[PDB]
DNA sequence: TCTCGCTGACCTCTCGAT
RNA sequence: AUCGAGAGG
């Protein structure tokens, strides 16, 4: 019982020395996130308007659009109200295909500005900290697992 | 999950066949599925995409994007023209299109425009063609060329996890992340992709 | 001299070649350096340690 | 929206092992799908014949030497593992090798059997150094697919790791094809390297049959 | 105030000789 | 068991 309640790796999100998260993407995951969210000038598929992150993923898999193409996507984001309820906001944001694809694993309740930049190690650490502060424990562990999977996959694809 | 989202799993597959079956089905669903969607549109108010109309909340880019989001089924016409004239106060909805026998709309409650002033109104005609896959308007090259999403799939993804049967540990399990636009059942879309792939190699089956 | 030896063997002088993913057949987006490195097996087998 | 069906248009035999197979009438985007699927199936699930057990009269275990033979028994087992044969009758067959006197012992020295065909009778198994020495071994050949280690399920028999698959290398390229006046079609050119045990056209047929057998599960509900 | 003893300085594996 | 000589983290 004490192992499950205290020593589980899921209960050990934050470091004891300081409030910074102790589990953090590193090495391959960081490189994958940095490859996805970085942009390039005159990449294939630049300037196309997308109906959502799923269309960005479809164009990436089809080879029609590059991962660094600066496109315009329709993103729906949620922000917590005064009572804590989630209210959606839909707008067209200047972003890339990689950031749009990455937005699919971001949980509800976080701004789109977290992924709308070249994500380094510090950026991912801050994103995980923000997710923990806003949502809680289980959303943070799910988000960390998804980030690790996506980083590994796109670091493999990056070559 | 939904009428457009479904999960199918095949656990007893041999080692290495997950990345074969899932990849082949994903490619066929993404690039080879037949379907009909909006590919062209002409608006009286706006001559070009860069020019912006007055009296409508949504810009021309938003109108083209909503037209892309529209999912349509055509019975027996390769290319069909749908016309929409709207008046009054309220959002422009896909149900406002004049009904045609050969043309059906899966989701009537699809907003194309939002009307701001009752003085201004738009009369628009959209061209729907049957095709396969996703062809961008840039490659296609006052006619507004909008991207056409013929393939009914909205998102397809596969993940390979090891599943162990008694005495065998290298067997692979395949799970499918399948998302459709509502034109056809995602399971039936998987069936169509499998049928297409099987018919491709019929000339080699012993 | 390494570049010249690569030239004589009809190989790219950069030491990197275009690789394709085995599971999907999709070309990797960047050239990957590929070559022959002398690998050693150390006396630290897992069965001796488990 | 009818789909074209690829046809076997050319099977080129560069050598006894190296071959090229061409699939001309393929739609756009189908060439890479078919190439990858067929390459994976050919590299994985092609059945073949390999040596399983070896019994030598004067040998008790692998970690020994036989007088008059330049090669160790372990090296002889590796050389017998590197043996390619074809059997039409049944999966299990026993081959006997006998030779005396100075000179290399090649795959031609195995006794002739109607069913068993040695594709490469040139490669050597062992060497005999002096005239008085003789070699006498019984080779067991079975049919299977994949890599079955000897560790996975008498004195004097030597288990050998079975590299059943006869396919060494697979490379596929997709190029443009001109059918009628259409230029959107492409052709798939599959390149094979084997040990000579399997027929490239038969390999293609087997791979496609395996693919269809796997796909029929998805076809059904 | 300054010499002058007394104090202090994670885990695992292999081998042989007593 | 203890000691000596190594080695890995
Ligand atoms: N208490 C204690 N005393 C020691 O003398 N050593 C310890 N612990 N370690 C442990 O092992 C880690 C570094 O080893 P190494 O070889 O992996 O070096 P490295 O830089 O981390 O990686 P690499 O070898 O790839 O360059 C280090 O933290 C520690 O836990 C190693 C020596």
């Amino acid at each position: 019982l004490e192992a499950r309640a205290l020593m589980m790796s899921t209960n050990n999100i934050l470091s004891p020395a300081n409030g910074e998260p102790i589990i953090v993407p590193s090495q391959d995951v960081v490189l994958g996130l940095y490859y996805m969210t970085r942009d390039c000038v005159n990449a294939k598929g630049e300037g196309m308007v997308l109906t959502g992150p799923k269309e960005a993923e479809r164009l990436y898999r089809s080879g029609l659009a590059s991962l660094h193409a600066r496109v315009k996507v329709r993103i729906t984001e949620y922000e917590k109200d005064a009572n804590g309820e989630l209210v959606a906001k839909t707008s067209l944001k200047d972003t890339t295909v990689g950031r749009a694809i990455l937005w699919m694993i971001v949980p509800k309740g976080l701004p789109y500005s977290i992924v709308n930049q070249a994500l380094g190690k510090k950026a991912i650490s801050k994103m995980l900290n923000t997710c923990y502060r806003i949502l809680g424990l289980k959303p943070t562990v799910i988000f960390a697992d998804q980030i690790m999977y996506t980083g590994f996959a796109y670091a493999a694809r990056s070559g | 999950v939904s009428s457009t989202h479904a999960k199918v799993t095949l656990e007893p597959l041999e080692r290495g066949f997950g990345h074969t079956l899932g990849n082949a089905l994903r490619r066929i669903l993404l690039s080879s599925m037949p379907g009909c969607a909006v590919t062209e549109v002409e608006i009286d108010g706006v001559l070009h995409e860069y020019s912006t109309k007055e009296g409508v909340q949504e810009d021309i880019l938003e109108i083209l994007l909503n037209l892309k989001g529209l999912a349509v089924r055509v019975q027996g016409k390769d290319e069909v023209i749908l016309t929409l004239n709207k008046s009054g106060i309220g959002p422009v909805t896909a149900a406002d299109i004049t009904h045609d026998g050969d043309v059906e709309i899966v989701k009537p409650q699809h907003v194309i425009c939002h009307l701001t002033d009752e003085n201004a109104s738009i009369s628009m005609r959209i061209k729907v063609q049957r095709g396969r896959g996703y062809v961008p308007a840039s490659t296609r090259i006052g006619r507004l060329l909008v991207d056409a999403c013929y393939s009914p799939v909205e998102r397809i993804a596969y993940n390979v996890e090891a599943a162990r049967v008694e005495q065998r540990t290298d067997l692979d399990k395949l799970v499918i992340e399948m998302e459709t636009n509502g034109t056809i059942d995602p399971e039936e879309a998987i069936r169509r992709a499998a049928t297409i792939l099987a018919e491709q190699l019929e000339a080699f089956v012993d | 001299e390494i570049k010249e030896l690569l030239k004589l063997g009809d190989l790219p002088t950069s030491g990197q070649i275009r690789l394709y993913d085995g599971r999907t057949g999709e070309q990797f987006e960047r050239p990957v350096t590929v070559g022959y490195m002398y690998m050693l097996k150390l006396n630290h087998l897992v069965d001796d340690k488990m």
